[PDB]
């Protein structure tokens, strides 16, 4: 058994050196590249006392490159993985996909295609990126799709970073967003998503940062993200595979689009003051502020959920917190699909990091729920979308790179059709 | 004399199957290692059951391990008794099922398949007489309801007139750890009832609600409710491995429980079941246990037998007790609950009694029940079966692998099949 | 007494003969140096069937290595059991051949054949009788296939009653070390069929395949690859070298295993073959080892015997063991395999037996095979002689010595004849 | 088993002194000219510990003789053998062969008559020089034709330096390189051939030298030219003859052109980060970018291949390789020769020097790949040939030299045979 994971763009990378520092912390990996099934996954065996992950960290601007070049992390990554490109996004869905999409396409997919030869275990494929920009919408697309061609049988887990309602970065979002969903709506098997303003909202009440930063929200996002893949790296009284998210959680081969919420988060002096068992943790990521991404569960209907926990967790327990939840008439599953609750267990406890600001834990869950509470977000993504599109607001750009008035119009109606389905499968 | 070739399907098969072997080993006597060391002649006698002689008077066992992922052997081989099991016999894929009954059954097992087949040849060839096959898997999950029926399939071909027993737990609505399990359960009974004519039909949550009640132990885990289930595949096999006043054999079994040809899924159930507080607080007489047998707490079935009616009932005693107290107790449970019997049949009580008790216990009792509450399990699956289909939720996964919808119509008119035949005698 | 004279031509014949002079050394107790440090009498009894006695209880190999390069012979010079062999044996060009059949047939081979005739002569004529020549050689390359078949046609003529044993090793398609193999091989066989009396078409991939299923080695290289071989080399050579309760010479394997003159192309194998691991798991027992043998994965070819029909099987057994189970094993073995043997042959197994196993095994038995799948490799080798023949590719080197390309007309129309043959008795 | 090797021009023996450094490096030979049958092929016994290579640096110009006879190597090779001429070549292929050929040939081919008298395993010949200029050509042109006429059966290896299509030092080269493979397309058993262009792109994505130089160019052809000849210096499990290239790559007479490539190419920091074993390797070896020469081996067919592995390298898992690389549809073998490979192995492991560029590795590959991929080079050196034989451009040297018109026509019309032959063995 074994994957590989790619980062893209700005958000790419700023979690690729986040999460890979908790991954090397783990199995014991020190930061200078050396020190046993376990990192097998994510490591490789350099020959004698050597490991180096199975990455490649990708962004047309040089920026982010030059960092992970010459930061402290210099020995543990390869620096042939590190590409790095030459002209810049700027946040330009057609920039990054065709004018400087183009030239270097071909150098990182006949690599990733040469770096899954020494593999042999390969699971399937986890990508790291964000549709907020021009890197993240345009090159990303354009790796999917050929991507798609070559392999496609293998799973691929979308984790984008989607905007906020009224919290943004950018102001051109939405032309990025709608523009690239259309490729990604085929050729994505699943996809998660996460905000922007409701990751500070999981440290603001809970953890207490009243002044987190970039470095902050992509540690618990390498909580998340670890903890999918823990079945994989350590053994557990209930094992689940990587392809176990296609199954358990697609309906629909186009309905892929499940929510994210990760539960307990506690500062330091909380966490020796509040009791840690399965049932406020069971009871807390059902909760409508916690989650990851500002959608409300109580509007819609779960499709499809699944539990995986870490650390010292029972099965007897869990089975019952899960029946609590079912007769809490307060959320309220579909129709069609009772049985909504797929169980996982894992001996393997969270880790910290040193001097990180989450505190050490007996005992986690990571709840990643199939519903169609995405659909108002994405009716509400089209509907800022409608009002700059009718004045034909920042179309001058894409024009100037090659496209046209064409796949404007196809992006809209194919929003709309997503808008159809999640209408049409929660009657 | 009378081999019993032992196969083990999936995860919680391999899991059940691993501490079948613990628990006899202890009772024959034998070390992690694979040397004798038992204490009576008795246990020597009947080894051969179901090891093998080999050099050094090492005993390995005849398991034959099959899962479509490799981590599930590590953990049984690193097991504490996982160094007695061949290393020829664990065999195995690559790529996981998912939960998938048709990977399993098109794709990850057809593969597969051809493989084991050959294990199990040479296995069944070097034994002196061929009784039947001990099956462990589950409904649930892909591997061990799509791989495990189908080789059972391959076998009743190759092996037509040899019984087949499977202890197969199955899911519950009220403890499910499974999304696509009511597929998986439904598909795989279409299977089971046309090829089995043996099937333990073990419940996840009753296994929970005895550990709760009559044993109320602090935190069982899952290698508690193995112990349980273990035993009743030990006490079912007891009279082909140890002398007895009254011997009954697995096909004995099968002609006293199996009315019909389709009505062979039982509700097993084991006794004595106490704490280790209320030890001091209990006689071991036969008449005490016997009504415990009976009761609803003690069978390993979400099923209250109460709702329903008996065909037949099945009592492998144990231990040197008095066969006029056996023979007076199974009289006065079917009296007294005349409306809970069939009066189609004079007596539906079967019995059995074997001389060397189970190791720490005086006298023990294994019960098999034929019921017609074993129905309430069948429907529920089937209307979440049918709550799924209605509107094709979750099928594009499996029609990937070539699988059709009439195939799922198939299993579900077999399903309504089921449910209407034990609704005939009741 | 029935002295064999040994021949190694080849880069691949003295690697797998100096394995074969180092394995039956162990087994009669020689040093290094020559001298006699074995255990039993017997050992020494039948020394001189492929020794003589030397000054000092010496006893040195009647080996003839032959090859058109010198560095070959330092290698095996240099070897552990290097220093044994005879110095004036070691006879040997300068120019190789380069792989070209044409080479070591006509110009290398000619100026060293008068050499090395004067070499066996003298060793033929100082032995008490002669039986047999026991060659190792290769179809692939130029000095195996050219010179090692030249010199068997210059024997044939001298010594045309003696039989003629070749273990010839042979290429593959999904294992091809060497580019223009399949003229080496094509036109090798003409010659091979019409004066060797006997040939074991061994194949690498089969080796391959042997270490890495029920051997499951983890790094196999040619000298492990050599040890099998080497085995079977010393198997067949068994009942003339120690005593046995049912003795069969070379000659008697001949007369039972060859039915017609052309058909003598044998799939060889060994058992028992087991990783270091497996041994504890496993019974010394023989009918466990017999089904191995008749099992497609033991023999040393690429060609599934189940795509056709045996002509008539050899075991020759060793170990000290029941007779009634060698005998009772032999029949079932062709009664429930009795679409894959012949029905014009009432009993197609040979067997034969010794009383002194093989040194750390208490009982063994070695595999022969004339069967009519072997013409499976043969086709394989014809179609990739026919696809380069039709257009002559890489036919102007062999040109160069004078060969004509009627030769090679001639050797393919002998290759349409070998597959049809086998195919008659299909 | 014996040979030796002579080189011409300034190619030559700026890979002669680059190469025999290596070869002494290897041997345990110190620069000074001394410290058993390994080192026999290539250097003799001078009497009691000396040694002295079997070669000959012959050049016309005496600019490059100077410099090693006052070099570093002073010692090590004899004084005698360092022949040097009066007049320069001046990038013709008449001057080099008629004017300045004729008065020193009879001292060089008299000096290796007797220079093969004491030797006598002598297999055969190879040659260093290059066809962009005029020693290369001409006085080459005319040691080869006179030494067929005496010796004839022995094989002769050329290591001709061509140029690229668009990068080049000298400009009047096609005439050089048409007018001397009129010569060399009879007498030549086998012809290696290397680029200018494509060795600084081996250098270049792979190595990482941003500034390299004609001295790092000939220290990685110097393990490609130490490779081939590895099995006859030191054991190995398959040991090949050099007689073998002969056999096993040449399907026709005239058809002799093969390409070149070679791999693992590392740095330092590199080597300890990257994974080497069999795959990757026999992976690279056959990517279009890492060859030696500029031609696309995906427009044609494979007529012959051969692999030479060093070092540790066990049989097994080769063979699996390579049958990873039959199934591959990527590349395409041809019809006339489906078993297209010669596997070897050698226990002698890559050297390396001391300071040099490349890294210290446990295992190496050499892939000499015979193809039909140089008939468009050949096609493309033909085409732009035409235009300057059109003008008659540079032809008043030549025609002053001796020549005349005749032989123009008649290098052109059998390079035309020579296409003609490609396009109808690829069919
Ligand atoms: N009484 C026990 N039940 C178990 C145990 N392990 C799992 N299970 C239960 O059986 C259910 C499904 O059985 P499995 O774990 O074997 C799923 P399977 O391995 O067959 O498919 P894949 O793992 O997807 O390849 C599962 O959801 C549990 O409710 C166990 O150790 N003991
Ligand atoms: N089982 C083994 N096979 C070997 C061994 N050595 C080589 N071979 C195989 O035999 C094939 C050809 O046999 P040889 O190596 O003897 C070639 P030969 O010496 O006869 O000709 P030249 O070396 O060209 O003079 C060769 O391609 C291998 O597939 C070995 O040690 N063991
Ligand atoms: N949660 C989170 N989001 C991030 C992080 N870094 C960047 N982002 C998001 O990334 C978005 C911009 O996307 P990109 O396409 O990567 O922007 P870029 O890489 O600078 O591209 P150019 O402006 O064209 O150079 C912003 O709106 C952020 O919300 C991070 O560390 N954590
Ligand atoms: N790869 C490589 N090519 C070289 C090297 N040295 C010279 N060359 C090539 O040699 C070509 C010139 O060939 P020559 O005939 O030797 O030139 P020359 O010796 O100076 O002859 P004259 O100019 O007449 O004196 C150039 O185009 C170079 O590409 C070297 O060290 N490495």
């Amino acid at each position: 058994r074994e994957c590989i994971s790619i980062h893209v763009g700005q958000a790419g990378v700023q979690i690729g050196n986040a999460c890979w520092e908790l991954y090397c912390l783990e199995h014991g990996i020190q930061p200078d590249g050396q020190m046993d099934d376990s990192f097998n996954t994510f490591f490789s065996e350099t020959g004698a006392g050597k490991h180096v992950p199975r990455a490649v960290f990708v962004d047309l601007e040089p920026t982010v490159i030059d960092e992970v070049r010459t930061g402290t992390y210099r020995q543990l990554f390869h620096p042939e993985q590190l590409i790095t490109g030459k002209e810049d996004a700027a946040n330009n869905y057609a920039r990054g996909h065709y004018t400087i999409g183009k030239e270097i396409i071909d150098l990182v997919l006949d690599r990733i295609r040469k770096l899954a030869d020494q593999c042999t275990g390969l699971q399937g494929f986890l990508v790291f990126h964000s549709f907020g920009g021009g890197t993240g919408s345009g090159f990303t697309s354009l790796l999917m799709e050929r991507l798609s061609v070559d392999y496609g049988k293998k799973s691929k887990l979308e984790f984008s970073i989607y905007p906020a309602p009224q919290v943004s970065t950018a102001v051109v979002e939405p032309y990025n967003s709608i523009l690239t969903t259309h490729t990604t709506l085929e050729h994505s098997d699943c996809a998660f998503m996460v905000d922007n303003e409701a990751i500070y909202d999981i440290c603001r009440r809970n953890l207490d940062i009243e002044r987190p930063t970039y470095t902050n929200l992509n540690r618990l996002i390498s909580q998340i993200v670890s903890s999918i893949t823990a079945s994989l790296r350590f053994d557990g009284a209930l094992n689940v595979d990587l392809t176990e998210f296609q199954t358990n959680l697609v309906p629909y081969p186009r309905i892929h689009f499940p929510l994210a919420t990760y539960a307990p988060v506690i500062s330091a002096e909380k966490a020796y003051h509040e009791q840690l068992t399965v049932a406020e943790i069971t009871n807390a990521c059902f909760e409508p502020a916690n989650q990851m991404v500002k959608c409300d569960p109580r509007h819609g209907k779960y499709m499809a959920c699944c539990l995986l926990y870490r650390g010292d967790v029972v099965p007897k327990d869990v089975n019952a917190a899960i029946a609590t939840i079912k007769t809490k008439r307060t959320i309220q599953f579909v129709d069609w699909c009772p049985t909504g609750f797929k169980v996982g267990i894992n001996y393997q406890p969270p880790t910290v990091v040193p001097g990180g600001d989450l505190a050490k834990v007996q005992r986690a869950v990571c709840m990643l729920s199939n519903t169609t509470a995405i659909a108002e977000a994405w009716a509400r993504l089209d509907h800022k979308f409608d009002l700059m599109y009718a004045k034909r607001a920042f179309v001058h750009w894409y024009v100037g790179e090659g496209m046209e008035e064409g796949e404007f119009s196809e992006a809209r109606e194919d929003m709309a059709a997503l808008e159809k389905d999640y209408e049409e499968v929660g009657a | 004399m009378r081999e019993i070739v032992h196969i083990q399907a999936g995860q919680c098969g391999n899991q059940i199957g691993a501490k079948f072997w613990e628990v006899i080993s202890d009772e024959h006597g034998i070390d992690p290692t694979g040397s004798y060391h038992g204490d009576s002649d008795l246990q020597l006698e009947r080894i051969n059951v179901y090891y093998n002689e080999a050099a050094g008077n090492k005993y390995v066992p005849r398991a034959i391990l099959v899962d479509l992922e490799p981590g599930t052997m590590d953990s049984v081989r690193s097991g504490p008794f996982g160094q007695i099991f061949r290393p020829d016999n664990f065999v195995f894929g690559q790529s996981g099922a998912g939960n998938n009954w048709a990977k399993g059954h098109y794709t990850e097992g057809a593969e597969l398949v051809d493989s084991v087949l050959d294990v199990v040849r040479k296995e069944s060839e070097s034994c002196d007489c061929l009784q039947g096959f001990q099956l462990t898997h589950s409904l649930g999950g892909g591997t061990g309801s799509g791989m495990g029926t189908l080789l059972i399939s391959k076998i009743r071909e190759e092996y037509p007139d040899r019984i087949m027993n499977t202890f197969s737990v199955m899911p519950s609505p009220k403890v499910s750890d499974t999304v696509v399990e009511p597929y998986n359960a439904t598909l795989s009974v279409h299977q089971l009832v046309e090829n089995t004519d043996e099937t333990y039909s073990i419940d996840n949550e009753a296994l929970y609600d005895i550990c709760f009640r009559t044993l109320k132990l602090t935190t069982p885990t899952y290698g508690d409710l193995n112990h349980l289930v273990s035993a009743t595949m030990s006490g079912v096999t007891t009279c082909l491995r140890f002398p007895g006043q009254l011997n009954a054999d697995l096909r004995k079994l099968a002609v006293n429980m199996v009315p019909f040809p389709r009505l062979h899924f039982f509700m097993p159930g084991f006794a004595p079941l106490t704490s280790r507080g209320s030890q001091q607080y209990r006689a071991l007489t036969v008449p005490e246990l016997t009504q415990q047998m009976f009761d609803s707490k003690n069978m390993m079935a979400a099923c209250d037998p109460r709702h329903g009616r008996y065909l037949t009932v099945a009592a492998i005693f144990r231990g040197r007790m008095s066969m006029k107290e056996v023979d007076e107790q199974m009289l006065n449970v079917q009296n007294k609950n005349s409306s809970y019997f069939v009066e189609w049949i004079p007596n539906n009580v079967k019995t059995a009694v074997c001389d060397i008790p189970p190791r720490g216990l005086k006298m023990s009792a294994t019960f098999i029940g034929n019921s017609t509450a074993i129905q309430e399990l069948f429907k529920r699956i089937s209307e979440q079966f049918t709550a799924m289909f209605r509107r094709k939720a979750f099928l594009h996964w499996y029609t990937g692998e070539g699988m059709d919808e009439m195939e799922f119509t198939e299993a579900e008119s077999n399903m309504n099949d089921l449910v209407s035949e034990y609704q005939q005698y009741q």
